[PDB]
This record gives structure tokens, C-alpha cells and sequence, in this order.
């Protein structure tokens, strides 16, 4: 053991060298459904290696005035290869997620990134009392940008964002942050297309600086998301 | 996961200089919080420290009873020209947001399970009319029925929906002590979610709004005045306390900093400046060196 | 408790449970930090 | 643990308040910032989950860890001295009063962070969350970090630096007297719109 | 340290003329009380009391209820031109000197541990005005919400802190029983201190006052009508009783001669003459050698 | 044993030939705070010799209407020798103390002064509503004065001041005064500089006389201190 | 084990990662006083937590000329804490001393210091028969500078000064230096303010530089020294 | 004491403490004084 990993499922395995660790969400590492705790009757599909494995999204680029960027699962997937497909395709949907960020600099630059998985994460907007609408909140694969990083977009804090499962990406200490979610519902299954459980937020805490020659160096932010133990219960035509 | 009755107990600690031991050092980016004991931060002697930990326990946290609606209407007569109508009443649509210490304690929590007992306390007041001679507060018989979704509301004090065959309601006079029954966890889900990162409705529509939940739709409480109306006019004001009992709690939340706006939403407008404003929660000082509160001699 | 009711949700403050694992949001890590040792 | 607002400041906004400027100095021995340990006033211990929810009592006792990560680049290094000076005096301002209190010496290196453990030192078994600051029942004392040798970074690395401080309980942790916070105030029944 | 149900036993004495034994005799300077027996002064008879002590045991001596607060508002609409207060409250700050004979009692001892059980008897008349017919007091619901030490206090009958979500607060009506409960042992300390040699702040300053104790700060009573104001003014007294129960006592003090002045602290005038004067606590009499209420015959 | 006694604490020894006990505070004698009654977590210094040792105070001059003289603990010792400098340097103190008041006289003399122990004893002033000052209560190993004796300064009783731990010395039977005080506080330490525990107070009952040719002779009376089982937690710098 | 040490006395707590290993003089760490070594028949105090602690002396400005630095021991710390105040109290001392002195660079710079526990250092003057006043010997916890470092300022050699006990603080492998001392003298006890047992020298061999961004660098040098073991006899009036 | 709450504190006066030890107050001195003795 050590500051490397490889994380591997499926078709998918991710190396980093400059790792901290895997943060386990509450300690706990995603499984199927049991019976003791199942509703939906029909027999659930599991499709293993072509759902549960490494979904790369587009990457983000890291400025000096970044506030900060959130992909909401399932939806940033939803879109996506053969787990979209089985989302479109089903009525309910649960599975846990492997996220892993990513951010390569050099020794001489500096910044650091929190990255929190929090549940159930409702966006709370500054100055109106008109809830976010559908298009604010569904983005999918590109994700969303925070306008009040701060607040966590909640009228909360940033700074007690430390409840929720998280690491750090330090440039002195790490290129790579890895948080292992597990199902996070007061259901057993949902419907992805209409729910969120999980909300993958990257917030510059300190911001990428160098010294007068590593300033404005192209840093990109890049999220690859693994589904774990995904299910689908209600096939139907696809929505 | 330990038995924790009294807050840890201190050892004795000596002088330690020890190369590959360097216990006061941690790293922060792997999420984990800092494992440094004070035993091995500074030199310690031995306590033995008989401090309970039963208030702190969710329990006792969340299980006060607190208030979460404060409705008041008029008691008299509201028959005009053509009306029939008699409007000694109030409908609520059950909530725990419209009051801010019990919602902002409660969302410091993602998902509950708990059984609530619910107080209701009626209070009455003459109305100052031109002429009234104040000379006592009549015991009147008050009925609050819980309607659940999908059931006839009542449109009246008169209303036969009122019957309540089946409908639970409670039967309490002004003089009597406070009524008092404990709901079950009635979700129809595993745990009640303060948070809903999502919509309701399968329609992708403005009317479909973020933020509700398809378990927050928990019906209506209709309390009337059973009596009929008085020759004079009086003011019923209702408070109604919720008691967590029985409590799970999972996914502890960022405390609320912003003061809330209404209960259909989190949104916040903030305070114009410090403490709890948009760009600054801690109140200013005049610098990262200034201790605004040094003790001086 | 006691309980002069039937259903048992009808039951006062449950029996204090003195159960802590903060285990699960202090250190939630897949391969567990030792005390004193270099964590990287 | 949870993030401090140790920037504080009338100059800061946002996420600039959750961090420390270290620099380079042309000086030596020098107070580089302070943080107040009244929980009850508004201070930058007061937006933390130890904080918030301590709030929420009026007694408390037990230990306080503060760790602080450095965020500046690999190639820059340096070495701080942070001390908890217990109460009954003023604040100290330079390093060799400051030093006979309880502190750690910070070298940067791979391990990012350092914790000082703020130990349990009062007459009393609890201290009490009280509007009155300088109250022998409320006072805590003062935490203060001073350059034990300097930040040094070479050419190629900015010099002006982060920290970031963090705050936690150990287990050793005690509230009592359960209270209505001062954190959410309200003027009327919250409405459906407004 | 022994057991003493019932008070100690005479046995018969006899002369006693012997060398060396002189009981009679004793050194007050050692700091001693005398040690001299009825048995070995007087020829004694045997004697068995059964006279029992639990009446003069700390527990019964401290352990009555006694008054502690009297507070008196007009209940009321205290609102004006541009006022918006209801003002139908009062806010006490925790104590136990505003009254004498509890004040008194308790400073018998330096230190006291125990647990108070509280009663709170309300009383209503109708304000003597220019035009008032009386008949009856009305049901009034009041609310005791004890605001601990750094909790927002109210400041209007109509405010949003008598929410009470954590804040402890019993509600109970005017033709009800008196309100009670029971406090704990709630100071920082391992007992309470009726006199403190010493400040409560870290400053030397004026303000810092003499005889205040960083332990005696417990917050404050806030006591509400709950009813909105009648159409005519009624006076609202609250009465608060303290009985000491489970009662640790040490250091015995001197009792109070000179009577109290203020709660802040132990400062004195005393009577213009004796007794309790500065300078005669026990009145005159004529001579040393004069029995003032010698038996005539 | 006797009427003689020998105190021996470090480099100090006191002797006396005309004493008529050691008065032991409500039966105790002084004790290091052991682990159980433990709250501050720091190791605690416990500098036996050096602070465990009779400080001789300033003597005072037994006049014929002599209203009598008090000493606050600790603050009578905090500016004087190790105890002033462990206090000085540290949050918090526990210590007893082993109080013994000299007073010499002729056989031809005649006088009595109380000696008392008065623990938490806040000084009440007469005619007024302001509370003591700081410099009323505070004069250190100087000491203060009596305004009021027959009302100890505290609207009580000189009369009932025998509750307390005393002794008298009587110049018929007695030259010197010895008062053992343990730890008398709620708390287990506490802040020297702002709370004092006990007061040492000389009060003459029956005053200082003599016959035709003995009158108007000079008697000082001399105090000296032991603190016993002294301990000190919160090193910090010199206040 | 490894490059990292965590030095824990008292209060203080010293973290360093690019270490060297600790330099115990001639193998032996310190030790109280035993019986069979005691002279001074009188109860020592023992003060552990309040003296057995890291004091940190103010910092030295490393120059492209810097001779060199040394602080004699415990001149450095007889006006400093509780050490001081013990030391200014008592006739005699004994401690041993743990040395920690620290210094940061880049992994651009170049730079040795040699760091020595020199015993009963007599310092030697050029071009005089007059021997070094007191002024220029005692200068306290500000230390002194080396005119003649090329010969320890003793007509020896630098070169041969590794008999002594040391360490470097090469910029390449190392930060910081630590020297645990032992008591050193041919009594058992001595008298602090008139005899130095250690004096500890840092001496720059190869100078401080840098590469074309990188000269004038500002680096200072900081010395922390803990008192180990100390003892006091002889209480009398502050000196 | 009967108590129907949860809390012990919450119980009535508590079973009544006969024990005395005046000796505390009344003979606090070193050397105990035996009686009919000349204490001096
Ligand atoms: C979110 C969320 C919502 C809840 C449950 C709140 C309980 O809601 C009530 C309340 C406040 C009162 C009554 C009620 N009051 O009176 C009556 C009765 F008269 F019908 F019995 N019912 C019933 C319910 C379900 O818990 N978490
Ligand atoms: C000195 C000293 C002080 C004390 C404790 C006195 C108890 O103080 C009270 C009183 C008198 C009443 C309430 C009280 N009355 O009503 C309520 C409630 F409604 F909030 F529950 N609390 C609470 C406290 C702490 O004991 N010794």
C-alpha cells in the first residue's frame, strides 16, 4: 500500500501516483439490493461490466477566478452508454458511484480543490423566491457551475461542507481524488430522470497560482464516475 | 462502533522524541479528520472524566417539543347578504418549515424516521370593537381533524365533512389542558427527507417545481370552533408543538446560515451586511491579527 | 419507557442508545490511518 | 472537522475568507494571524459544525484539535509556530512570549497539515457559551501563529501562499443545557411565496 | 462520624472529688468548642430521649419551597402612534437574594449542591379605571420559557423566540394548578457559591464588579401571556418558588445581622438603632448586672 | 507532646514554646488533586521545596484601638518568591495553606486576638451600594484593615465567626496561632490573580493593656504562610 | 521510522519532515541526579512541564558572509520562562538540553551548516592578551557571533570540531538539525549565571546561494531548546 | 423516595442522612483533646 492506486471495473482501470486515498461515503461500499429490504416485484436486471465501469465527462478548465463546478448523478450519466440506455429503458434505477477527479500541475504551482459528495443536495437560489427551474437543475454530462460556492448554492456553508464524504486535491500533495458512494435514499430504487441522490461538487478553496512564469498554465479539471451495483426494475419503451 | 456513556478518559503522557513518530502531523486531503490524540500532543497526567454524553444523544437533540404552526381567525358571525358561509376555521397543509428553530434543527439531517407527538394550545381574545364590555372567555369546543391527500376538505364551519368516521380527529375545550395524540412515522418512504434534490411530478413543466417531494404531501389539519358563533366577535389563535420520539437520523447537513424566505424552497436573499450576509457569515474584524475582544490591564 | 397505549410508536423517549462510530465521518477511509504513523 | 473564517476581514468575499496569505518575509519572528476562541461571539470558530451545533448548549468542556493545511506549491517550504495561550492576560504579539505557552513547531513537507490540540485547561468542569467575552466562565484564550524561520519559494513558485484552518472536538467533548440558537432568527410565519 | 436519629443519652453521674481530672476546665485558644459533659459537671440521672433530629437535618432546614421572584406587568395593548410592542412579559435574570428569608437561609452555608423543583403561582386583577364593570378573570395560557445564558431573548409578547424548539418553556393556564418542575445541579462548578471573594472578568477594570461569580450567570426566566390582549387592562402577577431538594451543604457561615441593601452584592446600612444597628446588633439594656424581664413577685 | 510545636516545610522551620494546638481545617489536612477530581489535561508542575515553604509577610503594630487585620490567599503570597512566579506563569492554582500568626508579649500584658479562616469571605462596605473596588480588595501581602470587626465586613457577626477554622492567641496562655487550611473551592483549580479562596484574619476581642509601667509597649504581630500540595496547569507567559 | 521526528516536551510539540536522525552527545541522554552522585544535601525541586520545554530564542538572518552564530547554555535561557525564574532563584543547576535548530530553503538552494554541542567552549580573542569580558561572553538568549569560525574562535580548527557532538543542515537532504546534551560538568550541580556547560554553535561551512532567481533569498535560522531533566537547590532571593 | 420520572434528579427529598460529625467544628485540632484531660 501506499500513494498509488489502480481502480478497475470492467472495460475501465484508472491508475493515479499521486493519490491520498479512497474515501468510503459513511464508511460503507456499494451492494445490490437484498430481498429483506426489496418492493418492486418483477426481477431486476443486473448488468455488470457494460454499467459498472468508468464514464470520463468532459473536462473543466481550472481558472484563477473559478468558483467552482457540480455534476448531479444520475443525471450527468443519465445520457450516457449502456447505463442511460437501461435508465431510459426501466421505470426505477439504483446503483452507488466510483467518482474519481482529476487535475494534473506542475511542483511549482499551487491550489486546492474540495471535492464533496452530498446527498440529496437541493440548490438554493440568491435574491428570488422562484424556485431553480428544470434546465438550472438537469444539465447532465456538462455538469453545473456554483454562483455562490460559499453557501454551497444551499444558503449553507462551504466550510461545514466536511460533514459530507470529501477529499482534497492539493497540488504540494495530490493530482487525483477518489469517493466511493453507496445507494443514498429513504427508497430502495427511484426514478434517475426526476431525482438526484448524489451531487459530485468541485469548489477551488485555494485558488491555481504560479510565479512569473506558470501563470495562466491550461489546468483542466476531468470526472470520471463508475455506477456500482446498478439495477433496473420496470422495462418499458424508452423515455 | 462503541458504547460512549462519559466522555473519554485522559492518560498520562511522558517525553517523547522518537524518529518515523510524528503523530501531530495529518493529512488532510484524504478526508479523513485528524487522528491526534492530546496525549500525544503535549504531556498529559491521568482524568478520569465522569461527564455524560445523554443530552447530546439525537434523542434528546431533536426530541423537544417545538412549535411549528401559529394560525388566527375570527370567531363571530361571517353570514352577510348571500353567503352561508361561516368561516370558523382555519386548513393548514402540514409542514415543518413555516417556523425556522425547529426546520433549521432538523435539516442539520438529510433523512428522519421518527413517531411525533403533536400539543395543540388554543388561546382566545375579545375583539376591540366601539362597544365591548370584556366579562370572560366562553369554554368553547374546539375539533381539529387531520384530512389526508385525497379527501373532502371542509368549506365551512357548518360542513358535513366534519363527521369524521373515519377522518382521526380530537375533541378539546378551551379550560381542558392542551390536546396532545402521537403520529406515527407515516412516510411512504424508510425515513422523511428534509432535502429533495428533485421533482414531484413525470412532467418536465414551470408548475412542476424543485425542491417538493413525493412524500412531503402529508394532507391537512382542519380545526374549527365546534360551538356556533357568539354574539360578539372573538379571535381563536392556534399553536400546534411537534415532538420528535423514537428518532433515526442519517447524513449530517451543513447548518442553514442564510435566513429562510418561505417553505417551498431553500433559497435565501441573505442580510445586507454581516453577520449572515451573502459574502461574509462571521461579522468583520479589522484585521487577521486584531483580537477584538483582548483582554487589556 | 412505560407505554399505557396498544401500538408502541404510542411509547415515550426511546431507552437512551450510547452507540458512536464517528468512525464513519472522521475517518472514512478503505484502508484505516494509524495513529502516530505518516498517513500519505 | 470543519473550516474556520480566520480572514474575517472587510476585504474578503466569499470562499477568500476560509483562507490565510502567507508570504515571504523581509522580517523575521513575525505574527503572521490570530483566531479568537469565542464560540458564543461572533468569531471565526462560529461557522463550524463544532461551532453551529455547540451553539445549540449553553456548558461545554473537553479538548479542541485545529488543523491547518498548507496549500502553497511542493517546491515551497517553510516552518510556523502556532500556541494556545490559556487565558488571564493580553494576546501575545511577539514570539518569545507566545513560545512559553502551549504550541507546535510546523515544518511543510508531504504531510500537509499539523493539528494543535487545544487542552482542556479551566478551573471549572464547564465553560459557558456567554455574551460576555472577557468572563472568566467563557474565556477560552487565544490561539496565535508566529514564522518560526520564513516561507521560502523559488522563482519559479508564486510567494504569496495559503493556509487553510480547520477545527474539530476530540472525544473527550461534553455539551449540556440545550438552548434555542442565535444563528436563525424570524420576524413572521414563513409563507408559501412571500 | 456517627448516626444520630435521636439525640445523645444522660447517664447517672456520682461525686467525683479527684486529682488531675478537671473537665470543668477548658482552652478556648486551641480553637475547640468544650468537650465538657453534663455527667461530669452535675450529678446527672440516667436519662433516655427518644427526641428525633430529621427536622434540623440541611435537607429539611433548606428543603421548603420558598418565594424567589415576585414580578408584576399589565396585560394589556401596550401599542401606540408607532410602538408595534406588546410588551405582555417579563424577563427576571436567574437569581435567589431578592428575598431575604431564602437569601438568608442558603448563606448560612459558602457552598450548596441541589437539585430546585420550581412553582409558578399567576394572579390577575382588573386595573381600577374610570369606567370598568368587573365580572371574572379570564382562563389566561401563560408560557415560563427559561432563556439560558447567550440565547436571544424576547423582546415583545408577539416575538418569534418564544418558538421555545430547545429553549425549556411550560405552558399552563390561570384556573389550573400552580405550574412545577424540577432543575437540575446546573452549575460549572461541583456546587453553588452564596459568596464569592473574587471577580468574574479577566480585566481590572470598574465595571468588573466585586462579589460577581463566573458561575451564578444561569440566563433568564421569560414569562408570557400567550393570549393576544382583552379589550380592557388586567394586572398579571407571577409568584416563583425554590425547594432545594437532594441538598449537599458545607462551610457554615456567620448568619446576616445587618439587613440586604441590593442581590449584586453583600453591602449594608443597618438600623438607625439597635438592634441590628453598625454598631448594636442586640438592643440596649440598662446594666450588665440588670435583667430586663426579671421575674416579680 | 505539649505546648511546643516545630513547623518544617523546605527550607523553612518555625518553633514556638507557648502554642496551644494545630487547628486542621474542618478536620483536613492539604492534598495533591488526585485523578478522579481531575478536569485540566496538562501535566501539572508540583514544585515541592520551592513554593511548600513559610513567606514571613510584613509585620503589623498591636495598638490599643487596633480594629484588626486580614490577608486574602493567594493573593497575599502571588508576588512573592516561587508561588508569585508559578502563579505569574500559569492559568491555574491549587494550594493550601499552613497559616501561623506570631504575637510576643510580657506576662505583665494582657490582650486577646481571633484568628480565622474565613473561606469565599466577600467584604461588604457600610453606607454605600458600589461594591469593593479592585484596590480595596486587592492590597496583597501588605493586607488589609477592619472598618467593621464586630461586623467581620460583611454585615455578619465577629460573634459568629467561630464557625470558621480559628484559634486565639491570648498572652495569658498563647504567643502564636497555627490554622492548616486544605482546598476549599467548587472547583477543583482556579485563576489567583481574580479569586481568592481564604482570608486570614487578626481581629483584638479583649485589646492590648498593661499596668503604670508596661503601656504604649511595641507589639507587632507576624504572619508567616505555607502554601502545602501547591499545583499549577496553563503555562503561558508572566501575567 | 524514517526522515520525520515529533519532539513532544511539555506544552511543546516540534514536527520536522526532512530530518537527519537525532545526534544523543557521546550516546547518553539525561538523567536526574542520583543519590550516589548528590552533593547538595537540601530537597531539589523538579519542575517538568513549566522548564522541560521547547523555548524558541529569536532568529538569525543567514547571509552569503555569514560567519556564524552560537548560543552558550543556559546563559541563552536565564532570563526566559520558568527556567529563568528558577535559575534567578537558586544557587545551583542541572538540566540536560535537547537542541533543535531549523532552517528553510528551496530545493534550488545550496548551503551547509555545521551544527556543534561544544562543552566548556572558552572563547579565545585574536590579537590580545586580555581575556573576553563579560559583556561578549554572556549575551543571553541573542547569542553571539563567530569572528574566527575557521578556528571554533578558540585558537583550535573548524575541521576538528566533529569530535564534538553535531549535525549538519545540508539544503539538499536536510532542514533541521537536532543535538540532545547531557549534564556536562566535573560537579554534580553549578551556579547558572557565572558558567556556561554547552555552548551551541552553527557555523556556515558552505554559504548560502541560489541560481539567477534565487540569490537573496531571505532565510533565517531558528534555534528551540529544551531544558531535560532539571534540577534546582538552593532557594533563596531572585538574582 | 418514590420518583416517576426517568431522571434521578427528578425524585423527591431524598432517604433521610442521620449522620453527624461534629468534631469537624466543634474539636478540629491535631492532637485529639480526651476528656476530663488538662488540654493545654
Ligand atoms: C416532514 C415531516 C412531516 C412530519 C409529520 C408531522 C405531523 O403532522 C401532523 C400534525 C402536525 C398534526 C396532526 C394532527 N393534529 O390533530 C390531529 C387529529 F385531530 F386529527 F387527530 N392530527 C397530524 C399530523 C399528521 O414529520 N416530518
Ligand atoms: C445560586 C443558585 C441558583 C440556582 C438555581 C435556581 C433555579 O433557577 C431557575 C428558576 C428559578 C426557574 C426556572 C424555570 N421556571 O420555568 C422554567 C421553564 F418554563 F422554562 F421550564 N424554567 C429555571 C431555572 C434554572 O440555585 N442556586
Amino acid at each position: 500500500s501506499d500513494r498509488v492506486l489502480q481502480l478497475k471495473l470492467g472495460n475501465s482501470s484508472i491508475v493515479t501516483q499521486e493519490a491520498a486515498n479512497i474515501c468510503c461515503a459513511y464508511g460503507e461500499w456499494p451492494t445490490y439490493l437484498p430481498d429483506n429490504e426489496a418492493v418492486a416485484i418483477d426481477k431486476p436486471t443486473q448488468p455488470e461490466t457494460s454499467t459498472d465501469r468508468f464514464y470520463t465527462l468532459k473536462s473543466k478548465k481550472w481558472e484563477s477566478n473559478s468558483t467552482g463546478w457540480w455534476w448531479k448523478l444520475p443525471d450527468a450519466l443519465n445520457q450516457i452508454g449502456m447505463f442511460g440506455q437501461n435508465v431510459q429503458y426501466h421505470y426505477l434505477y439504483r446503483s452507488g458511484f466510483l467518482c474519481h477527479v482529476q487535475c494534473n500541475a506542475t511542483k511549482f504551482h499551487q491550489g486546492t480543490l474540495l471535492i464533496v459528495a452530498i446527498p440529496e443536495h437541493q440548490i438554493g437560489k440568491k435574491g428570488t423566491g422562484t424556485s431553480a427551474s428544470f434546465a438550472e437543475v438537469m444539465k447532465g454530462a456538462e455538469g453545473g457551475v456554483f454562483e455562490q460556492p460559499y453557501l454551497l448554492d444551499d444558503g449553507t456553508s462551504l466550510a461545514c461542507a466536511l460533514v459530507y464524504p470529501h477529499q482534497w486535491i492539493n497540488l504540494r500533495t495530490n493530482n487525483s481524488a477518489t469517493i466511493v458512494l453507496p445507494w443514498m435514499n429513504s427508497a430502495p430504487m427511484d426514478f434517475a430522470l426526476r431525482h438526484n441522490n448524489w451531487t459530485l461538487a468541485v469548489i477551488p478553496v485555494c485558488p491555481l497560482a504560479g510565479g512569473t512564469g506558470n501563470t495562466n498554465t491550461y489546468v483542466p479539471i476531468t470526472i470520471s464516475i463508475a455506477p456500482m451495483c446498478a439495477e433496473y426494475n420496470g422495462l418499458r419503451n424508452a423515455i | 462502533g462503541e458504547i460512549v456513556k462519559t466522555v473519554a478518559n485522559t492518560v498520562e503522557s511522558e517525553i517523547k522524541a522518537e524518529l518515523g513518530v510524528i503523530p501531530s502531523l495529518n493529512a488532510v486531503e484524504t478526508g479523513a479528520t485528524s487522528n491526534t490524540e492530546p496525549e500525544e500532543a503535549i504531556q498529559t497526567r491521568t482524568v478520569i472524566n465522569m461527564h455524560g454524553t445523554a443530552e447530546c444523544l439525537v434523542e434528546n437533540f431533536l426530541g423537544r417539543s417545538a412549535l411549528v404552526c401559529m394560525r388566527s381567525f375570527e370567531y363571530k358571525n361571517h353570514s352577510t347578504s348571500t353567503s352561508s358561509i361561516q368561516k370558523n376555521f382555519f386548513i393548514w397543509t402540514l409542514n415543518t418549515r413555516e417556523l425556522v428553530q425547529i426546520r433549521r434543527k432538523m435539516e442539520l439531517f438529510t433523512y428522519l424516521r421518527f413517531d411525533t407527538e403533536i400539543t395543540i394550545v388554543p388561546t382566545l381574545r375579545l375583539f376591540s370593537s366601539s362597544n365591548v364590555s370584556f366579562s370572560g372567555l366562553p369554554n368553547l369546543t374546539l375539533q381539529a381533524m387531520y384530512v389526508p391527500t385525497g379527501a373532502r376538505k371542509p368549506s365551512s364551519q357548518d360542513s358535513f365533512e366534519w363527521q369524521s368516521a373515519c377522518n382521526p380527529s380530537v375533541f378539546f375545550k378551551i379550560n381542558d389542558p392542551p390536546a396532545r395524540l402521537t403520529i406515527p412515522f407515516m412516510s411512504i418512504n424508510s425515513a422523511y427527507a428534509n432535502f429533495y434534490d428533485g421533482f414531484a411530478g413525470f412532467e418536465k413543466k414551470a408548475t412542476v417545481l424543485y425542491g417538493i417531494n413525493p412524500a412531503n404531501t402529508m394532507g391537512n389539519l382542519c380545526l374549527r370552533v365546534v360551538n356556533s358563533y357568539q354574539p360578539v366577535q372573538y379571535t381563536l389563535t392556534v399553536r400546534v408543538y411537534m415532538k420528535p420520539k423514537h428518532i433515526k437520523a442519517w447524513a449530517p447537513r451543513a447548518p442553514r446560515t442564510m435566513p429562510y424566505t418561505n417553505i417551498l424552497n431553500n433559497n435565501y436573499a441573505g442580510r445586507s451586511a454581516a453577520p449572515n450576509a451573502p459574502t461574509a457569515i462571521v461579522s468583520h474584524r479589522s484585521t487577521i491579527k486584531t483580537m477584538p475582544n483582548d483582554i487589556n490591564l | 419507557q412505560i407505554n399505557f397505549y396498544k401500538d408502541s410508536y404510542a411509547a415515550s423517549a426511546s431507552k437512551q442508545d450510547f452507540s458512536q462510530d464517528p468512525s464513519k465521518f472522521t475517518e472514512p477511509v478503505a484502508e484505516a490511518l494509524k495513529a502516530g504513523a505518516p498517513v500519505l | 472537522e470543519s473550516m474556520m473564517e480566520i480572514n474575517n476581514v472587510n476585504d474578503a468575499s466569499g470562499v477568500e475568507r476560509l483562507r490565510v496569505q502567507i508570504s515571504a518575509q523581509s522580517d523575521m519572528d513575525q505574527l503572521l494571524f490570530n483566531i479568537p476562541l469565542d464560540i458564543q461571539l461572533e468569531g471565526p470558530l462560529r461557522n463550524t459544525l463544532l461551532g453551529n451545533i455547540s451553539r445549540y448548549y449553553t456548558h461545554w468542556s473537553g479538548s479542541l484539535e485545529m488543523t491547518f493545511m498548507f496549500c502553497g506549491s511542493f517546491m515551497t517550504t517553510g516552518k510556523l509556530i502556532i500556541c494556545y495561550t490559556p487565558p488571564g492576560g493580553s494576546s501575545p504579539t511577539d514570539r518569545m512570549q507566545a513560545m512559553l505557552a502551549t504550541h507546535v513547531v510546523w515544518d511543510f513537507g508531504l504531510q500537509s497539515s499539523i493539528t494543535i490540540i487545544i487542552p482542556w485547561i479551566s478551573g471549572s468542569h464547564y465553560r459557558m457559551f456567554n455574551t460576555d467575552a472577557k468572563a472568566i466562565n467563557a474565556n477560552v484564550g487565544y490561539v496565535t501563529c508566529f514564522m518560526q524561520t520564513n516561507l521560502v519559494a523559488p522563482v519559479g513558485a508564486a510567494d504569496q501562499c495559503y493556509i487553510v484552518g480547520m477545527v474539530a472536538a476530540k472525544k473527550d467533548f461534553n455539551l449540556r443545557l440545550m438552548r434555542d440558537s442565535p444563528d436563525i432568527g424570524q420576524s413572521a410565519i414563513l409563507p408559501e411565496q412571500a
